[PDB]
RNA sequence: CCGUACGGCUAACCCGCGGAAGCGGGGACAGCGGUAGGUGGGCAGUUUGGCUGGGGCGGCACACCCUCGAAAAGGUAUCGAGGGUGCCCUAAGGUCGGCUCAGGCGGGUCAGGAAUCCGCCGUAGAGUGCAAGGGCAAAAGCCGGCCUGACUGGACCCGUAACAGAGGCGGGUCCAGCCGCGAAAGCGUGGCCUAGCGAACCCCUGUGCCUCCCCGGUGGGGGCCAGGGAUGACAGAAAAGCUACCCUGGGGAUAACAGAGUCGUCUCGGGCGAGAGCCCAUAUCGACCCCGAGGCUUGCUACCUCGCUGUCGGCUCUUCCCAUCCUG
RNA sequence: CCGGUAUGUGAAGCCCGGGUACAACCGGGUGAAGCACCGGUAAACGGCGGGGGUAACUAUAACCCUCUUAAGGUAGCGAAAUU
RNA sequence: GGGUGAAAGGCCAAUCGAGGCCGGCGAUAGCUGGUUCCCGCCGAAUUAUCCCCCAGGAUAGCCCGGCCGGAGGUAGGCAGUGGGGUAGAGCACUGAUUGGGGGUUUAGGGGGCGAAAGCCUCCGGCUCCCUGUCAAACUCCGAACCCACUGCCGCCGUAGAUGGCCGGAGUAGGGGGGCGGUGUAAGCCGUCACCCGAGAGGGGAACAACCCAGACCGGGGUUAAGGCCCCAAAGUGCCGGCUAAGU
RNA sequence: CUUGGAUCACGGGGCAGGGAGUUCACCCGAGCGGCGAGGUUAAGGGGGUCAACCCCGAAGCCGCAGGGAAACCGACAGGUCC
RNA sequence: GAGUACCGUCGGUCGGAUAUCCGGCGGGAAGCUGGGAGGCAUCGGCUCCCAACCCUAAAUACGUCCCGAGACCGAUAGCGAA
RNA sequence: AGGGGGAACGCGGGGAAUUGAAACAUCUUAGUACCCGCAGGAAAAGAAAGCAAAAGCGAUGCCGUUAGUAGGGGCGACCGAA
């Protein structure tokens, strides 16, 4: 037989791959090995639209 | 069809007429030690399509008998003719 | 001793964050390797029979027995005519003795009376384990008595299959052995004759012998003889479909169509005369039976044509027949 | 298709017994998934029953006898691109 | 056997229900086409059994060549010993089939005088006799014909037959004509084995098989089938009669 | 090809050159020739006028005795007739 | 001369058949009073040998090159290519 | 020191289908075609934990026979040593 769309997606071709070079970087907190017991303080300086996220991000 | 349990017949061993009791042969299954079964098992191993013919449920409704006649005087059995086909077989005394 | 189930632990292994030291989380599970079972058109290889007044569905008279067809020796085919078997019987088998059947009539008790009683006539009309045909009367049938030749070892013949080749199957004539019935002569190798089943390879049983790699033991294996287990598509593959997206090689050995043949059917006629027609056979209508023409209606057949052209209807254009609607 | 109980069955392996100076072998038990058994699920695949009789006259029968299944075509549309 | 697909099996360099190039590869087919000089001697077959057999093959039958062996054989006829149930015929078995004249009356529903299935009769059954009809699966009879065998007549054979051994094949789609079964018929299926096939020449207007007749080469004659007004070799031939429809 | 071809059955414009039962291994037969109860060499070796010629080489193969699954057993080199 | 000889099981391969070799998985020795083979396994005799480490000529295969020769072809032949 | 090149011959691994069996699945085609790696003028093998059987032989490789034999195998078609 011939192949299904769900089987062609596993190959990893351009027709199926996400365009993440368009996005703002990943979102992660701060590593424990650098926030062990310090209680860091920060200021919000920008709020931005992110194309890969469904939620707005802040800088 | 009725058949007697006792028959006076020629015995090849005593070389005279004696009394014989009648019995049906009772079968048994294939032995694993036989060369043919060795060969069959040797052909069944590995990556293969099935190697031999396989008729599913091949049987006659009316078969022949296999009877042995055992002598009282001497204790030995023998065959007496060819078998005949009959559905009911009943040993009457 | 070893286990199973559960509970916990961390030090193997796994996950993450980090140059790495480690940290944190899981945890002897998972994952990895080996083996065993199940599910599994997700993916492959194949099969999916034949005869056949084309093919298909139908039907298995796809192996056998009898009568006809069948032409007074033998042989002889069709999806030719009429029917049966794929069993049953320790007796329905072997033998010895004795007896004779169906029906009809006349006698008696009885509703049809099934049947029991008596006499006569009586060539088989009866009966035979089973179809059909054949055969049979001091029996091959009925009634009884004793038995198990429905056996072992072997030989030569006939048929399937004429003439004219055959594996397997079936039948016939005998030689020996051991036995049965019978006073004895004789008969008996299943069923009065002709249907009632089957290769190689493998397996099971019986029986006594031969044999297994230098020799000898034990367990186990191989071989010769006999019986049995099946292939009905019955001289024997283990086996479902679609193609109008279709491909190759071929075929008028074979359908659709024009032609060719034939005319049951069809169309068009006729002979006689049942009679109908106020009465009157035939102005008109003409039953039931019987004899024909045509091949423009449909069918039947398969001679021609499988890459001649395969097309129906309509428009256009020419010509012919009469079996005459109008015009003479 | 999903879930649940195991009572059955269930291969290798393990265990018991026989057999073999050892094996091959033979007979028992245990033995998971699955099969079986109990249930849930149709905007899952799919399915949704005739002969019968009867009214103030000819009619047709709301309705009544009825004959079986898991159930017996509801609202609508209807000689339909379905007759 | 992969891609890509707003899904048409659409498109992937004029190539797609699995691209193109080279290789396996001189793949395989029971199917189609082809196969190269001369003269002489002989000369068939399309039918039985078996095969997933029916456009294919094997075993036999029908042809050829060679050897062995050593005296009988046989396609025809006559007379005999035996066998056979066809044509025809008939009713003696099996089974079909018209009518009358009588006897037993009833196996059985009908009614009648039915005082009740009644003594007794009516439509009907049983056994005769006379009259009339039949048979692929009937026979009291029964040919022509065919078959085996014996003896003779004829033919073949020591210039070696009949027969046996060895070897090489082809043939498994037949047809015309006569016979049979089936079928409205044309046809289908078998059978005989004269012809065509594989057969020139002379005739039927031409014609595979209807008639005469079986063919090395060159010449001379006589006949066959049929024919003789002209086409066209040979008769406007002879005797007796018919036809008026170009029959 | 076909039962059947002048066919409205297939192939067939002209000429010249090319173009289809071969080789090996095994088996069955024959026509001839050599030796003959025996026949024959292979690989190889020696010599020479050096791929031709001459000599050696019986390993093996067939045959001389068969029957039988096997263990095993083991025959008329002529008695009579046509 | 140790994950070796040997046993069991799975896959491949072989003429190797209950008796060929290769690999994977699970087990696993003796070790000089020692060990192995002899076509199913095992017991006893007899015969032959000492694995699990290394090297080694000659006789053999080939000819992109050279040399010689030929019942080979002779320009549509012969290598595709005179 | 290595890397790249070399017709055929050489060593080690991976591994089809057409086809035949008058179908086809074990088998055959075939350890073939093709793929990967590694050497040389030759390579590989090679000095008995062997062959045998009442006698004995004595490392490897090549040629002729053993032999279409033992043996394998829908015990079919075929395959096949020492
Ligand atoms: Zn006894």
């Amino acid at each position: 037989g011939k192949s299904l769309i769900q089987q062609r997606r596993g190959k990893g071709t351009t027709t199926f791959r996400a365009p993440s070079h368009r996005y703002r970087g990943a979102v992660r907190y701060v590593p424990l090995n650098l926030v062990q017991e310090r209680t860091l303080r920060g200021v919000v300086e920008e709020i931005l639209h992110d194309p890969g996220r469904t939620a707005p991000v802040a800088r | 069809m009725k058949y007697p349990k006792q028959i006076r017949t020629y015995c090849p061993f005593c070389k005279r007429h004696t009394i014989h009791k009648v019995e049906k042969v009772k079968k048994r299954p294939r032995s694993e030690l036989s060369a043919g079964q060795r060969r069959f098992r040797r052909k069944l191993k590995g990556y293969t399509g099935f190697p031999r013919p396989n008729p599913a449920g091949r049987e006659k409704p009316v078969k022949k008998l296999d009877l042995r006649f055992r002598c009282t005087v001497c204790g030995k059995a023998h065959t007496r003719g060819q078998g005949f086909r009959v559905k009911k077989f009943e040993l009457v005394e």
